[PDB]
Protein backbone atom coordinates (compact mmCIF):
# COMPACT_ATOMS: atom_id res chain seq x y z
CA UNK A 1 0.00 0.00 0.00
CA UNK A 2 1.99 2.81 -1.38
CA UNK A 3 0.83 5.58 1.05
CA UNK A 4 2.43 6.69 4.05
CA UNK A 5 2.21 4.89 6.85
CA UNK A 6 3.43 5.09 10.40
CA UNK A 7 3.51 3.59 14.17
CA UNK A 8 3.87 5.42 17.20
CA UNK A 9 5.56 3.09 19.82
CA UNK A 10 9.08 2.66 21.10
CA UNK A 11 11.44 0.80 19.05
CA UNK A 12 13.38 -0.64 21.63
CA UNK A 13 9.68 -2.92 21.95
CA UNK A 14 7.57 -3.29 19.25
CA UNK A 15 7.80 -6.53 17.81
CA UNK A 16 9.35 -5.48 14.15
CA UNK A 17 8.34 -9.05 13.23
CA UNK A 18 5.15 -8.45 12.16
CA UNK A 19 6.31 -5.31 9.67
CA UNK A 20 8.27 -7.97 6.86
CA UNK A 21 10.70 -7.15 4.65
CA UNK A 22 12.02 -3.83 3.68
CA UNK A 23 14.30 -2.83 0.29
CA UNK A 24 15.55 0.47 2.44
CA UNK A 25 16.01 0.65 5.98
CA UNK A 26 16.74 4.38 6.71
CA UNK A 27 17.35 5.42 10.90
CA UNK A 28 18.43 8.40 12.37
CA UNK A 29 19.04 6.98 16.10
CA UNK A 30 19.50 9.19 19.34
CA UNK A 31 23.16 8.15 20.06
CA UNK A 32 24.79 8.53 23.67
CA UNK A 33 27.41 11.11 22.75
CA UNK A 34 16.48 11.26 25.37
CA UNK A 35 18.89 8.66 23.56
CA UNK A 36 19.59 5.29 23.21
CA UNK A 37 22.52 3.34 24.85
CA UNK A 38 25.27 1.47 23.21
CA UNK A 39 23.70 -2.15 23.92
CA UNK A 40 20.23 -0.54 23.04
CA UNK A 41 21.52 0.39 19.75
CA UNK A 42 23.20 -2.99 19.50
CA UNK A 43 19.77 -5.08 20.59
CA UNK A 44 17.74 -3.09 17.68
CA UNK A 45 16.09 -5.76 15.99
CA UNK A 46 17.46 -4.78 12.78
CA UNK A 47 18.64 -7.93 11.06
CA UNK A 48 14.91 -9.11 10.44
CA UNK A 49 13.61 -5.89 8.69
CA UNK A 50 16.04 -7.14 5.72
CA UNK A 51 16.88 -10.49 3.64
CA UNK A 52 18.23 -8.10 0.75
CA UNK A 53 18.72 -4.12 0.17
CA UNK A 54 20.25 -1.26 2.19
CA UNK A 55 20.59 0.11 5.14
CA UNK A 56 21.02 3.87 5.70
CA UNK A 57 22.35 5.20 8.91
CA UNK A 58 23.53 8.69 10.08
CA UNK A 59 25.85 8.85 12.10
CA UNK A 60 27.84 11.93 14.12
CA UNK A 61 30.88 11.84 16.56
CA UNK A 62 31.64 8.51 17.86
CA UNK A 63 28.58 7.28 16.37
CA UNK A 64 31.38 7.25 13.34
CA UNK A 65 32.47 4.26 15.01
CA UNK A 66 29.87 2.98 16.81
CA UNK A 67 27.24 2.95 14.01
CA UNK A 68 29.75 0.99 11.99
CA UNK A 69 30.08 -1.60 14.74
CA UNK A 70 26.10 -1.99 14.72
CA UNK A 71 25.79 -1.56 10.98
CA UNK A 72 28.37 -4.89 10.72
CA UNK A 73 26.98 -6.92 13.97
CA UNK A 74 22.91 -6.32 12.16
CA UNK A 75 24.75 -8.03 9.07
CA UNK A 76 25.59 -5.02 6.84
CA UNK A 77 28.92 -4.37 5.13
CA UNK A 78 29.57 -0.44 4.82
CA UNK A 79 29.25 0.06 0.48
CA UNK A 80 29.29 4.12 0.71
CA UNK A 81 28.45 6.90 3.07
CA UNK A 82 26.51 10.02 2.23
CA UNK A 83 27.76 13.15 3.16
CA UNK A 84 25.10 16.06 3.80
CA UNK A 85 27.32 19.50 3.32
CA UNK A 86 24.22 22.15 5.30
CA UNK A 87 23.87 25.63 3.77
CA UNK A 88 21.83 28.28 4.81
CA UNK A 89 19.36 29.41 2.01
CA UNK A 90 21.71 31.16 0.30
CA UNK A 91 24.07 28.14 -0.39
CA UNK A 92 26.77 29.08 1.82
CA UNK A 93 27.98 26.30 4.29
CA UNK A 94 26.34 27.20 7.67
CA UNK A 95 29.51 25.95 10.06
CA UNK A 96 29.22 25.47 13.59
CA UNK A 97 35.80 20.31 18.21
CA UNK A 98 39.17 20.60 16.52
CA UNK A 99 37.48 22.00 13.29
CA UNK A 100 33.65 23.31 12.60
CA UNK A 101 31.38 21.17 11.11
CA UNK A 102 30.05 21.54 7.86
CA UNK A 103 28.12 18.15 7.47
CA UNK A 104 26.89 15.44 8.39
CA UNK A 105 27.33 11.55 7.95
CA UNK A 106 25.21 8.65 6.68
CA UNK A 107 26.44 5.11 6.20
CA UNK A 108 25.29 3.32 3.34
CA UNK A 109 25.38 -0.79 4.08
CA UNK A 110 24.78 -3.63 2.56
CA UNK A 111 23.25 -6.64 3.01
CA UNK A 112 22.42 -9.72 1.26
CA UNK A 113 22.48 -9.54 -3.03
CA UNK A 114 19.99 -6.72 -3.75
CA UNK A 115 19.46 -6.75 -7.69
CA UNK A 116 17.64 -4.35 -9.98
CA UNK A 117 18.74 -1.20 -7.97
CA UNK A 118 19.71 1.75 -10.02
CA UNK A 119 23.43 2.40 -8.71
CA UNK A 120 24.91 5.21 -10.37
CA UNK A 121 22.43 7.18 -10.72
CA UNK A 122 23.14 10.21 -7.47
CA UNK A 123 26.37 11.29 -6.05
CA UNK A 124 27.68 10.80 -2.54
CA UNK A 125 27.24 14.73 -1.93
CA UNK A 126 24.00 15.75 -0.73
CA UNK A 127 24.00 20.00 -0.66
CA UNK A 128 20.64 21.43 0.79
CA UNK A 129 19.65 23.93 3.55
CA UNK A 130 19.74 22.85 7.18
CA UNK A 131 15.60 23.57 8.90
CA UNK A 132 14.94 21.90 12.35
CA UNK A 133 17.44 20.25 14.79
CA UNK A 134 18.18 16.88 13.78
CA UNK A 135 16.40 17.24 10.63
CA UNK A 136 17.45 15.49 7.82
CA UNK A 137 16.99 17.37 4.64
CA UNK A 138 14.13 15.36 2.22
CA UNK A 139 16.89 15.15 -0.66
CA UNK A 140 17.90 11.69 0.59
CA UNK A 141 14.48 10.04 -0.07
CA UNK A 142 14.74 11.29 -3.76
CA UNK A 143 17.85 9.59 -4.05
CA UNK A 144 16.47 6.40 -2.01
CA UNK A 145 13.93 6.57 -4.77
CA UNK A 146 15.88 6.55 -7.85
CA UNK A 147 17.44 3.49 -6.51
CA UNK A 148 15.10 1.21 -5.57
CA UNK A 149 11.67 2.67 -7.25
CA UNK A 150 8.47 1.44 -6.06
CA UNK A 151 9.73 -0.77 -3.23
CA UNK A 152 8.72 -0.69 0.24
CA UNK A 153 11.09 1.09 2.75
CA UNK A 154 11.34 1.82 6.33
CA UNK A 155 12.58 4.86 8.88
CA UNK A 156 13.15 4.45 11.90
CA UNK A 157 13.14 7.54 14.29
CA UNK A 158 11.20 9.45 12.16
CA UNK A 159 8.93 12.39 13.21
CA UNK A 160 6.20 13.19 11.43
CA UNK A 161 7.24 15.40 8.46
CA UNK A 162 9.53 11.79 7.67
CA UNK A 163 6.22 10.06 6.53
CA UNK A 164 6.59 9.77 3.10
CA UNK A 165 5.02 7.59 0.92
CA UNK A 166 6.29 4.01 0.30
CA UNK A 167 7.67 4.25 3.66
CA UNK A 168 6.54 3.12 7.07
CA UNK A 169 7.85 5.44 9.61
CA UNK A 170 8.82 4.51 13.46
CA UNK A 171 8.63 7.21 15.95
CA UNK A 172 7.39 7.80 19.72
CA UNK A 173 6.16 11.32 18.63
CA UNK A 174 3.91 10.20 15.62
CA UNK A 175 0.58 10.86 16.23
CA UNK A 176 -0.79 6.92 16.97
CA UNK A 177 -1.22 4.33 14.15
CA UNK A 178 -1.67 4.34 10.60
CA UNK A 179 -1.36 1.42 8.37
CA UNK A 180 -2.90 -0.12 5.37
CA UNK A 181 -0.83 -2.38 3.60
CA UNK A 182 -3.00 -4.85 4.42
CA UNK A 183 -0.54 -8.23 5.47
CA UNK A 184 0.36 -5.67 8.15
CA UNK A 185 -2.70 -4.87 9.48
CA UNK A 186 -3.41 -8.36 9.39
CA UNK A 187 -0.12 -9.52 11.54
CA UNK A 188 -0.49 -6.33 13.49
CA UNK A 189 -3.83 -7.53 15.19
CA UNK A 190 -2.86 -10.82 15.55
CA UNK A 191 0.14 -9.36 17.79
CA UNK A 192 -1.10 -6.65 19.44
CA UNK A 193 -4.98 -7.81 19.54
CA UNK A 194 -5.58 -4.57 21.77
CA UNK A 195 -3.18 -1.81 20.10
CA UNK A 196 -0.46 -1.66 23.15
CA UNK A 197 2.95 -1.99 22.75
CA UNK A 198 4.57 -2.90 25.86
CA UNK A 199 7.82 -4.68 26.91
CA UNK B 1 15.70 23.33 -5.16
CA UNK B 2 17.07 19.65 -5.39
CA UNK B 3 20.84 19.38 -6.32
CA UNK B 4 20.41 15.77 -6.53
CA UNK B 5 17.66 16.03 -8.72
CA UNK B 6 20.09 18.23 -10.87
CA UNK B 7 23.20 16.54 -10.51
CA UNK B 8 20.82 13.28 -12.23
CA UNK B 9 19.59 15.53 -14.55
CA UNK B 10 22.89 17.53 -15.53
CA UNK B 11 25.82 16.43 -14.46
CA UNK B 12 26.30 18.54 -12.36
CA UNK B 13 27.42 17.51 -8.97
CA UNK B 14 25.10 19.43 -5.62
CA UNK B 15 28.63 20.98 -5.05
CA UNK B 16 29.16 23.00 -7.68
CA UNK B 17 26.64 24.98 -6.07
CA UNK B 18 27.95 25.87 -3.13
CA UNK B 19 29.34 29.38 -3.14
CA UNK B 20 31.75 31.37 -0.56
CA UNK B 21 43.11 38.30 10.31
CA UNK B 22 44.51 35.24 10.24
CA UNK B 23 47.37 36.08 8.50
CA UNK B 24 49.41 37.19 11.56
CA UNK B 25 48.94 33.43 12.25
CA UNK B 26 50.06 32.02 8.99
CA UNK B 27 53.04 34.38 9.51
CA UNK B 28 53.88 32.95 12.96
CA UNK B 29 54.10 29.58 11.35
CA UNK B 30 56.15 30.46 8.40
CA UNK B 31 58.49 32.18 10.85
CA UNK B 32 58.82 28.90 13.09
CA UNK B 33 59.21 26.85 10.37
CA UNK B 34 61.79 24.39 10.12
CA UNK B 35 63.88 24.07 6.93
CA UNK B 36 62.39 21.57 4.50
CA UNK B 37 63.83 17.82 4.74
CA UNK B 38 63.26 14.86 2.81
CA UNK B 39 64.37 11.32 2.35
CA UNK B 40 63.89 8.67 -0.33
CA UNK B 41 63.27 5.70 1.29
CA UNK B 42 60.99 2.65 -0.14
CA UNK B 43 58.48 2.30 3.00
CA UNK B 44 58.23 -1.02 2.72
CA UNK B 45 61.59 -2.23 3.38
CA UNK B 46 62.23 1.13 5.69
CA UNK B 47 63.01 0.79 9.53
CA UNK B 48 60.69 3.50 10.12
CA UNK B 49 62.39 3.60 13.66
CA UNK B 50 65.44 5.03 11.40
CA UNK B 51 63.10 8.58 11.73
CA UNK B 52 63.46 10.49 14.61
CA UNK B 53 62.53 12.06 16.90
CA UNK B 54 59.30 11.01 17.95
CA UNK B 55 56.77 13.22 15.92
CA UNK B 56 54.04 15.42 17.10
CA UNK B 57 51.89 15.34 13.60
CA UNK B 58 52.08 12.50 11.12
CA UNK B 59 50.64 13.16 7.44
CA UNK B 60 49.70 9.46 6.10
CA UNK B 61 49.36 9.53 2.30
CA UNK B 62 49.57 5.80 0.40
CA UNK B 63 49.02 5.64 -2.86
CA UNK B 64 46.11 3.78 -3.13
CA UNK B 65 45.20 1.71 -5.80
CA UNK B 66 41.69 3.36 -6.44
CA UNK B 67 43.87 6.57 -6.49
CA UNK B 68 44.55 5.25 -10.19
CA UNK B 69 42.07 5.03 -11.99
CA UNK B 70 53.55 0.19 -6.27
CA UNK B 71 49.77 0.93 -5.07
CA UNK B 72 49.75 0.30 -1.68
CA UNK B 73 46.93 -1.90 0.12
CA UNK B 74 45.46 -1.52 3.47
CA UNK B 75 46.92 -4.71 4.33
CA UNK B 76 50.31 -3.22 3.80
CA UNK B 77 49.49 0.18 5.40
CA UNK B 78 48.07 -1.47 8.84
CA UNK B 79 51.63 -3.38 8.92
CA UNK B 80 53.26 0.21 9.40
CA UNK B 81 54.93 1.04 13.00
CA UNK B 82 53.22 4.11 13.22
CA UNK B 83 53.27 3.56 16.70
CA UNK B 84 57.02 3.59 16.74
CA UNK B 85 57.46 7.10 15.45
CA UNK B 86 54.66 8.57 17.11
CA UNK B 87 55.11 10.77 20.13
CA UNK B 88 53.16 9.64 23.55
CA UNK B 89 51.06 13.09 22.77
CA UNK B 90 50.54 13.25 18.88
CA UNK B 91 48.04 13.69 15.86
CA UNK B 92 47.84 11.76 12.85
CA UNK B 93 46.00 12.87 9.38
CA UNK B 94 45.58 9.30 7.29
CA UNK B 95 44.02 9.85 3.62
CA UNK B 96 42.06 6.92 3.04
CA UNK B 97 40.09 7.58 -0.43
CA UNK B 98 36.24 6.74 -0.44
CA UNK B 99 35.95 3.47 -0.17
CA UNK B 100 36.56 0.16 2.48
CA UNK B 101 39.32 2.72 3.48
CA UNK B 102 37.05 4.40 5.35
CA UNK B 103 36.92 1.25 7.45
CA UNK B 104 40.13 -0.29 7.27
CA UNK B 105 41.65 3.65 8.14
CA UNK B 106 39.49 3.76 10.89
CA UNK B 107 41.09 0.27 12.44
CA UNK B 108 44.72 1.34 11.90
CA UNK B 109 44.22 4.45 13.62
CA UNK B 110 43.20 2.04 16.89
CA UNK B 111 45.81 -0.48 15.79
CA UNK B 112 48.63 2.43 16.00
CA UNK B 113 46.96 3.87 19.42
CA UNK B 114 44.81 6.68 18.32
CA UNK B 115 41.18 8.03 18.72
CA UNK B 116 39.40 9.45 15.40
CA UNK B 117 38.39 13.18 16.59
CA UNK B 118 37.85 14.59 12.98
CA UNK B 119 36.60 13.73 9.76
CA UNK B 120 37.79 15.77 6.76
CA UNK B 121 36.35 15.15 3.77
CA UNK B 122 38.00 16.59 0.29
CA UNK B 123 34.56 17.42 -1.95
CA UNK B 124 35.70 17.22 -5.59
CA UNK B 125 33.17 19.98 -7.87
CA UNK B 126 33.04 18.96 -11.73
CA UNK B 127 32.21 22.56 -13.39
CA UNK B 128 35.10 21.75 -16.11
CA UNK B 129 33.28 18.09 -16.73
CA UNK B 130 29.62 17.96 -15.83
CA UNK B 131 33.51 4.92 -13.81
CA UNK B 132 32.26 2.71 -10.84
CA UNK B 133 33.53 0.42 -7.73
CA UNK B 134 31.06 -2.56 -7.94
CA UNK B 135 30.42 -2.24 -4.56
CA UNK B 136 29.45 1.40 -4.52
CA UNK B 137 25.58 2.50 -4.61
CA UNK B 138 26.40 5.93 -6.13
CA UNK B 139 28.83 7.70 -7.25
CA UNK B 140 32.18 8.75 -5.43
CA UNK B 141 32.91 12.67 -5.86
CA UNK B 142 34.46 13.10 -2.53
CA UNK B 143 37.61 11.65 -0.41
CA UNK B 144 38.54 11.54 3.64
CA UNK B 145 40.96 12.37 5.50
CA UNK B 146 41.05 11.16 8.94
CA UNK B 147 42.17 13.04 12.24
CA UNK B 148 43.72 11.12 14.71
CA UNK B 149 44.69 12.51 18.57
CA UNK B 150 46.44 10.17 20.91
CA UNK B 151 47.93 11.13 24.60
CA UNK B 152 45.81 13.99 26.17
CA UNK B 153 38.82 28.73 12.71
CA UNK B 154 38.80 25.58 10.17
CA UNK B 155 36.06 23.38 8.90
CA UNK B 156 35.93 19.84 8.13
CA UNK B 157 35.32 20.50 4.02
CA UNK B 158 37.54 21.40 1.09
CA UNK B 159 36.18 21.86 -1.80
CA UNK B 160 38.42 22.19 -5.15
CA UNK B 161 37.75 21.31 -8.64
CA UNK B 162 38.49 17.30 -9.36
CA UNK B 163 41.65 17.20 -10.44
CA UNK B 164 42.83 15.58 -13.81
CA UNK B 165 42.52 11.56 -13.98
CA UNK B 166 46.02 10.33 -13.24
CA UNK B 167 46.39 13.55 -10.77
CA UNK B 168 46.71 11.74 -7.45
CA UNK B 169 47.93 15.35 -5.55
CA UNK B 170 45.66 15.57 -2.22
CA UNK B 171 45.16 19.31 -1.83
CA UNK B 172 47.52 21.38 -0.48
CA UNK B 173 44.63 22.78 1.76
CA UNK B 174 45.11 20.03 4.16
CA UNK B 175 48.36 21.52 5.31
CA UNK B 176 46.85 24.93 6.33
CA UNK B 177 44.34 23.31 8.30
CA UNK B 178 46.85 21.26 9.92
CA UNK B 179 49.34 23.80 11.07
CA UNK B 180 46.59 26.31 11.68
CA UNK B 181 45.91 23.56 15.10
CA UNK B 182 49.12 24.24 16.18
CA UNK B 183 50.02 20.60 17.00
CA UNK B 184 53.76 21.09 17.21
CA UNK B 185 56.85 21.36 15.14
CA UNK B 186 57.72 17.72 14.27
CA UNK B 187 55.99 17.08 11.26
CA UNK B 188 56.33 13.76 9.42
CA UNK B 189 54.76 13.40 5.33
CA UNK B 190 54.94 9.67 5.04
CA UNK B 191 54.71 9.11 1.29
CA UNK B 192 54.68 12.38 0.29
CA UNK B 193 56.71 13.78 -3.09
CA UNK B 194 58.66 16.07 -4.86
CA UNK B 195 55.66 18.07 -5.28
CA UNK B 196 54.83 18.38 -1.63
CA UNK B 197 58.49 19.06 -0.12
CA UNK B 198 57.38 22.36 2.23
CA UNK B 199 58.95 23.58 4.69
CA UNK B 200 58.12 22.63 8.24
CA UNK B 201 57.92 19.36 7.38
CA UNK B 202 59.73 16.06 6.60
CA UNK B 203 58.49 14.14 3.81
CA UNK B 204 59.32 10.69 3.71
CA UNK B 205 58.84 8.96 0.18
CA UNK B 206 60.01 6.50 -2.50
CA UNK B 207 59.47 8.57 -5.50
CA UNK B 208 61.77 11.64 -3.92
CA UNK B 209 64.52 12.46 -6.28
CA UNK B 210 66.56 13.80 -3.66
CA UNK B 211 67.50 13.68 0.40
CA UNK B 212 68.61 16.09 2.77
CA UNK B 213 67.72 14.22 6.00
CA UNK B 214 69.76 13.72 8.57
CA UNK B 215 68.24 12.54 12.02
CA UNK B 216 70.99 14.73 14.09
CA UNK B 217 70.56 17.60 12.41
CA UNK B 218 66.71 17.37 12.19
CA UNK B 219 66.86 17.27 16.07
CA UNK B 220 69.14 19.69 16.14
CA UNK B 221 65.94 21.96 15.30
CA UNK B 222 63.94 21.21 18.21
CA UNK B 223 66.65 20.70 20.75
CA UNK B 224 66.24 23.16 23.63
CA UNK B 225 65.35 25.61 24.32
CA UNK B 226 63.06 24.89 21.73
CA UNK B 227 61.45 21.56 22.54
CA UNK B 228 57.98 22.29 22.45
CA UNK B 229 57.26 25.17 20.54
CA UNK B 230 53.66 25.06 19.14
CA UNK B 231 54.73 26.49 15.69
CA UNK B 232 52.68 29.36 15.97
CA UNK B 233 54.92 30.92 18.57
CA UNK B 234 58.08 33.95 17.91
N1 LIG C 1 13.26 4.51 21.56
C1 LIG C 1 12.57 5.36 20.57
N2 LIG C 1 11.60 4.88 19.84
C2 LIG C 1 10.98 5.67 18.94
N3 LIG C 1 11.32 6.95 18.76
C3 LIG C 1 12.30 7.49 19.46
C4 LIG C 1 12.96 6.72 20.41
N4 LIG C 1 13.89 7.52 20.98
C5 LIG C 1 13.82 8.72 20.44
N5 LIG C 1 12.85 8.72 19.51
C6 LIG C 1 12.41 9.82 18.67
O1 LIG C 1 13.28 9.87 17.29
C7 LIG C 1 13.11 11.08 16.79
C8 LIG C 1 14.54 11.66 16.52
N6 LIG C 1 14.41 12.97 15.89
C9 LIG C 1 13.62 13.10 14.61
C10 LIG C 1 14.76 12.68 13.55
C11 LIG C 1 14.40 12.62 12.05
N7 LIG C 1 15.38 11.90 11.30
C12 LIG C 1 14.34 14.00 11.45
O2 LIG C 1 14.84 14.15 10.35
O3 LIG C 1 13.81 14.92 12.05
C13 LIG C 1 15.15 14.15 16.50
O4 LIG C 1 15.08 15.22 16.01
N8 LIG C 1 15.94 13.93 17.75
C14 LIG C 1 16.72 15.06 18.38
N9 LIG C 1 18.05 14.89 18.54
C15 LIG C 1 18.81 15.83 19.07
N10 LIG C 1 18.29 16.98 19.46
C16 LIG C 1 16.96 17.24 19.32
N11 LIG C 1 16.19 18.29 19.61
C17 LIG C 1 14.92 18.00 19.25
N12 LIG C 1 14.89 16.78 18.74
C18 LIG C 1 16.13 16.27 18.76
C19 LIG C 1 12.41 11.90 17.88
O5 LIG C 1 11.14 12.07 17.52
C20 LIG C 1 12.53 11.00 19.17
O6 LIG C 1 11.37 11.27 20.10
Amino acid sequence: LFPPQWICCDIRYLDVSILGKFAVVMADPPWDIGTLTDDEMRRLNIPVLQDDGFLFLWVTGRAMELGRECLNLWGYERVDEIIWVKTNQLQRIIRTHWLNHGKEHCLVGVKGNPQGFNQGLDCDVIVAEVRSTSHKPDEIYGMIERLSPGTRKIELFGRPHNVQPNWITLGNQLDGIHLLDPDVVARFKQRYPDGIISK
Amino acid sequence: NDYCQHFVDTGHRPQNFIRDLIRLKDELIAKSNTPPMYLQADIEAFDIRELTPKFDVILLEPPLEEYYRKCWTWDDIMKLEIDEIAAPRSFIFLWCGSGEGLDLGRVCLRKWGYRRCEDICWIKTNKNNPTLDPKAVFQRTKEHCLMGIKGTVDIDLIITEEPEIGNIEKPVEIFHIIEHFCLGRRRLHLFGRDSTIRPGWLTVGPTLTNSNYNAETYASYFSAPNSYLTGCTE
